[PDB]
């Protein structure tokens, strides 16, 4: 029922800027926060930030301040994460998710994941 | 225009067709009413327990429960974090009728509960040998038409409460009443989620999708939840809310209030607490 | 700020065996611990949002326990579909931190 489709794998140069997308189906993004998580093998999942699409109010982990920019379009029911000043340490898998309980704060549904690779080739 | 609660559909009790509002449903409500409806029981029962032991220990939890609600903060909030930012502010009771000092909240959030009988003081509750006398010290002799202080503080009609010496069921119900100036779905859902995580209720089936707008013109026992617990406020007196707000010089004459669905809470207490709460002079009294 | 540590990054077990993953928080987290499962495919799925509880659709063979700083997920009987990595997340203090996952695999040779 509830699905969070993510864009395809992305390859970009260092110093560039990426815009990842996450389209919801089965629910309206107005009803919940949208979160972005970062997986790197051998270092484990880590929280990037979240956005409340009703208010446009974003919050980030202190690690990614000035790095990530989250936005949301309610008509398209789609959240976006923009990465800037990319470096090698940004090669990783980015997950789009939400939560539905506002005291437990568990991530109930997840996207399949988008692999981002940053190399000059 | 009136506030848009997208997730909970609106509902009207006296007349007000909605063509999509012309009929008295125009402005913001005087206040929203949020009930935390508590059912409690001393689940492992014993011989040698006195009738008072049925309710003293369940009533002793109202103080911790009130502190939890007042200190609750919505971690990861996008607009409102604590109760003080959302609750209705009251300043002074009427200049006459100060006899109800230290029985109704003077300064701060309008929050009513049985603990008000003891100024929200657990020590004063512990030093009380007769809870019933304290509860009934200010009820009339049926000569006053407005709502009684016991009904105002308990939130229930009074025969549903179960606080009596002839209580055959070992389940006692009461309520904590919150008056809110603003409606915040996120904060209210956070409060509801917190209370059901701390105190899950057995197969609780309470409705949670309708806001009711009211316009005033002019052996072992087990806790069950059923249709008799739905919309319990509907079984309070008619003058209940007008009299509650009149005590603070707030009038509901040509305006309305919005009652939100109740939050269920279930408390199971064990014999250790039921004994530690017992007052020493009732062991040899009867 | 809050560092969560899982003792064993890998764990070997057999079908029908009793399995236990455990993780420890650097400070009190007041039972605000969630457990997630990641398949080798990469798809993540919530198992035990709240200590001891169960997310809808999760088999009853999963259970959770713990308190204070130490918490543990338990799989009563390892099924072939339960080969994955398990992460514990603390939702007590605002920057949520996950613990390095623990992989569960079958006993080889
Ligand atoms: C009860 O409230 C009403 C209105 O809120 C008060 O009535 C008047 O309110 C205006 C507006 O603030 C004041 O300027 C007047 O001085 C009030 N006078 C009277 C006679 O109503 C009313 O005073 C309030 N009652 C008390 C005891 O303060």
């Amino acid at each position: 029922e509830v699905q969070l489709q993510q864009s395809g794998a992305e390859l970009v140069r260092p110093g560039a800027s990426v815009k990842l997308s996450c389209t919801a189906s089965g629910f309206k993004i107005k009803d919940d926060y949208i979160h972005w998580v970062k997986q790197r093998p051998e270092q484990g999942l880590e929280w990037i930030g979240r956005i409340d699409p009703a208010n446009g109010h974003t919050r980030y982990a202190p690690k990614f301040q000035d790095k990530a920019t989250i936005t949301a379009d309610t008509s398209s029911n789609t959240a976006y994460l923009q990465l800037s000043s990319l470096t090698s340490e940004d090669t990783a898998v980015y997950y789009c998710t939400r939560y539905n309980d506002y005291d437990a704060f568990y991530f109930d549904y997840w996207g399949q994941g988008t692999t981002l690779t940053v190399s000059s080739a | 225009g009136p506030v848009e609660f997208s997730t909970p559909v609106k509902d009207y009790f006296p007349p007000s067709p909605d063509v999509v509002r012309p009929d008295w449903y125009v402005g913001a409500p005087v206040a929203y009413i949020q009930q935390i409806f508590v059912k409690a029981t001393v689940s492992p029962w014993q011989k040698n327990f006195l009738a008072v032991d049925v309710f003293r220990s369940p009533l002793s939890r109202v103080f911790q429960l009130v502190e939890e609600i007042r200190n609750h903060a919505l971690r990861d909030s996008s607009g409102v974090k604590s109760l003080e930012e959302v609750c209705l502010q009251v300043t002074d009771l009427l200049p006459g009728l100060k006899k109800l000092r230290n029985l109704l909240p003077e300064h701060g959030c309008l929050l009513l509960s049985p603990g008000n009988f003891w100024q929200n003081d657990r020590e004063r509750f512990n030093a009380d040998p007769d809870i019933i006398k304290t509860i009934h010290q200010h009820e009339p002799k049926a000569l006053q038409t407005s709502a009684t202080l016991k009904d105002l503080l308990f939130g229930l009609p009074g025969k549903y409460s179960g606080v009596n010496l002839y209580n055959r069921k070992r389940v006692v119900s009461y309520t904590v009443t919150l008056g809110l100036q603003r409606y915040d779905s996120r904060f209210l859902s956070s409060l509801r989620s917190r209370l059901k995580l701390l105190h899950p209720s057995p197969n609780c089936t309470l409705r949670e999708d309708s806001i009711v707008h009211v316009h005033f013109k002019e052996t072992e026992a087990e806790v069950t939840w059923g249709a008799e617990d739905e919309e319990i406020w509907r079984k309070l007196s008619f003058r209940h809310w007008p009299s509650l707000f009149s005590y603070y010089n707030i009038t509901l004459a040509k305006r309305y209030i919005s009652i939100l669905p109740a939050i269920p809470v279930t408390l199971y207490l064990n014999p250790q607490e039921a004994l530690e709460v017992r007052h020493p002079q009732e062991a040899n009294r009867y | 700020d809050i560092q969560m540590t899982q003792t064993t990054s890998s764990l070997s077990a057999s079908l029908g065996d009793r399995v236990t993953i455990s993780c420890r928080a650097s400070q009190d987290i007041r039972n605000y611990l969630n457990w997630y499962q990641q398949k080798p495919d990469g798809t993540v799925k919530l198992l035990i949002y709240y200590t001891s509880r169960l997310h809808s659709g999760v088999p009853s063979r999963f259970s959770g326990s713990g308190s204070g700083t130490d918490y543990s997920l338990t799989i009563s009987n390892l099924e072939q579909e339960d080969i994955a990595t398990y992460f514990c997340q603390q939702t007590n203090t605002l920057p949520w931190t996950f613990g390095g996952g623990t992989k569960v695999e079958i006993k080889r040779t």
